[PDB]
């Protein structure tokens, strides 16, 4: 019967999205960069993923 | 194992789980939120099996019991051993044939009164299990309109000594008289030994009542009385107390002489007991447990 | 009870085993 009522999201949660870098920076041989996973308001984030 | 049929038609008939359709009050019951056990256990299903409840509770539906009244019928035929075991899906299969042939309101209620009296009316077949007259008393008040009254010596003792043989067949279920050719039997046990010939018997003790024998005669009987007789007198031994046949008679050198061969092994099986649980208790060979023990015994 | 996540199996939800809740997985163990 597959459960409904606060199983699921009623409202528009983005299934994934794509992170945008900044402050990225080089040497001859290592590479540098940075994200803000902001991960917010009423959802969870599983990492493995 | 059971005591009713009908149940067991509500148990091969009915819905396990609950339901609206058949058991309203206990399906509201739950839906409201109101019960001990679980109470807070209806909410949390979803829209799937609430809608499936809740619907059909405050607007029941309109079933039909003719394939259930109907193995309230069948089940009560087959425990009485009306129909054989291997058959009962015929009957049905014919039964409710039957009943949707010529179906009415009439016999819709009239199925249902006979799904009653197979219940509180079938109380003889509890009745005649204690009293037991299937095969004890009125098949044994024949046999007392066979034999003859008139008795030459021991008017009395005669008709006491049948006295208690009709309680002989009455304080025991199990035991049962028939008809089986020109002559009455008595069996003390279905799925039983000890098979009395009981017209031979009575007539071997028909001029006999009077003897007034002396307590010096033991191996004379043999060609006088017969072992089965012999056998029946054991058998209205424990049912018979010290008033029937009082002191001097012949049978007073039997019936009360048999209560005490009775009063022996009653209680020498109580030191049988004790002989065969201390063999292991100290460490004796079994096979040499039972041969010297019966000796002392016999 | 928290008998309302669950995907139930019919009326009782399929509530899982024992095991289910931890992990011990290390190299020979």
């Amino acid at each position: 019967v597959a459960p409904t009522h606060d199983v699921t999201t009623d409202r528009s949660q983005r299934l994934t999205l794509r992170f945008v870098p900044v402050d990225r920076e080089d040497t001859a041989y290592s590479y540098k960069v940075r994200f803000t996973l902001a991960v917010g308001d009423n959802r969870v984030l599983d990492m493995a993923s | 194992q059971q005591v009713d049929p009908a149940m067991l038609a509500a148990l091969q008939s009915q819905p396990s789980g609950v339901t609206p359709s058949d058991d309203w009050a206990a399906a509201m019951d739950r839906i409201l939120a109101l019960t001990t056990r679980n109470p807070e256990a209806f909410r949390q299903q979803p829209q799937a099996n609430r809608f499936s409840a809740i619907l059909e509770a405050v607007v029941p539906s309109r079933t039909n019991p003719t394939h259930e009244k109907v193995l309230a019928i069948v089940n009560a035929l087959t425990e009485s051993k009306a129909i054989r075991k291997d058959e009962a899906g015929l009957i049905y299969n014919a039964l409710l044939e039957r009943v949707a042939r010529y179906n009415s309101t009439n016999v819709q209620a009239n199925l249902d009164r006979l799904t009653t009296d197979v219940r509180e009316a079938v109380a003889q077949r509890e009745r005649f299990m204690h009293d037991t007259n299937l095969g004890s008393q009125v098949a044994l008040n024949a046999f007392l309109s066979t034999l003859p009254a008139n008795v030459p010596r021991g008017q009395e003792d005669y008709v006491s000594f049948i006295s208690a043989l009709r309680l002989l067949v009455a304080e025991v279920p199990q035991s049962e008289v028939y008809q089986s050719g020109p002559d009455y039997f008595f069996q003390t046990s279905r799925q039983g030994l000890q098979t009395v010939n009981l017209t031979q018997a009575f007539k071997n003790l028909q001029g006999m009542w009077g003897v007034r024998a002396p307590v010096g005669d033991r191996a004379t009987i043999s060609s006088l009385l017969t072992p089965n007789t012999r056998l029946l007198l054991l058998l209205i031994a424990p049912f018979t107390n010290s008033s029937t046949i009082s002191r001097d008679s012949y049978l007073g050198h039997l019936i009360t002489l048999y209560r005490e061969a009775i009063g022996q092994t009653q209680v020498d099986e109580q030191t049988f007991q004790e002989i065969t649980s201390v063999s292991r208790a100290l460490g004796q060979q079994d096979t040499g447990s039972l041969e010297a023990t019966l000796n002392f015994l016999l | 009870n928290f008998a309302s996540l669950a995907p139930r199996h019919g009326s009782r939800p399929f509530m899982g085993t024992w095991n289910e809740i931890g992990t011990s997985q290390l190299n020979g163990g």
